[PDB]
DNA sequence: TGGGTCACGTGTTCC
DNA sequence: AGGAACACGTGACCC
C-alpha cells in the first residue's frame, strides 16, 4: 500500500541527482578548459576545474 | 569472506563523496556573499550565475 | 505530517 | 577482468 511512498521518495531523490548533474555539465560549459573537449570529463575534474577557473579571475 | 572487498570498495565511494563535498564547500567559499548555508545544488547554481554575470560585466568594460 | 537533503551500500556502465 | 565513475533506493534526520 504504502510502496508508493517510497517510489515518492526515491523519485524525489532521483530528480535532485539529475538537477546536480546539470549544474555540473553546465558549469563545465562555462570554464573553456572543459568546453574544449571532446571528451566529457568526470564530475570530480569539472569542479577542480572550475575552482582552479575562478582563483584564475580574481588575478586581473 | 568477500567482506573484505565490499568494505574496501565503501571505503573508495566513501572518499570520492568526500572530495566532492569539500569541492563544493571550496566554490561556495569563493562566491560573492555569501550566507551559508546553500544546499549543494545551490552553490553550483550560484556558481553558474557568478560566472555568467562575470562574463557579461567584463566583457562589457569593453566593446 | 510531508516532503525534502544527505550519507550510505551496492547495483550498472565504461574503458 | 576488474576498477573507477556513475546510478540507484533507502534510513536518518530536518523544517
Amino acid at each position: 500500500r504504502i510502496k508508493n511512498a517510497r517510489e515518492a521518495h526515491s523519485q524525489i531523490e532521483k530528480r535532485r541527482r539529475d538537477k546536480m548533474n546539470s549544474f555540473i555539465d553546465e558549469l563545465a560549459s562555462l570554464v573553456p578548459t572543459c568546453n574544449a573537449m571532446s571528451r566529457k570529463l568526470d564530475k570530480l575534474t569539472v569542479l577542480r576545474m572550475a575552482v582552479q577557473h575562478m582563483k584564475t579571475l580574481r588575478g586581473a | 569472506k568477500d567482506k573484505a572487498k565490499r568494505v574496501s570498495r565503501n571505503k573508495s565511494e566513501k572518499k570520492r563523496r568526500d572530495q566532492f563535498n569539500v569541492l563544493i564547500k571550496e566554490l561556495g567559499s569563493m562566491l560573492p556573499g555569501n550566507a551559508r548555508k546553500m544546499d549543494k545544488s545551490t552553490v553550483l547554481q550560484k556558481s553558474i550565475d557568478f560566472l555568467r554575470k562575470h562574463k557579461e560585466i567584463t566583457a562589457w568594460l569593453e566593446h
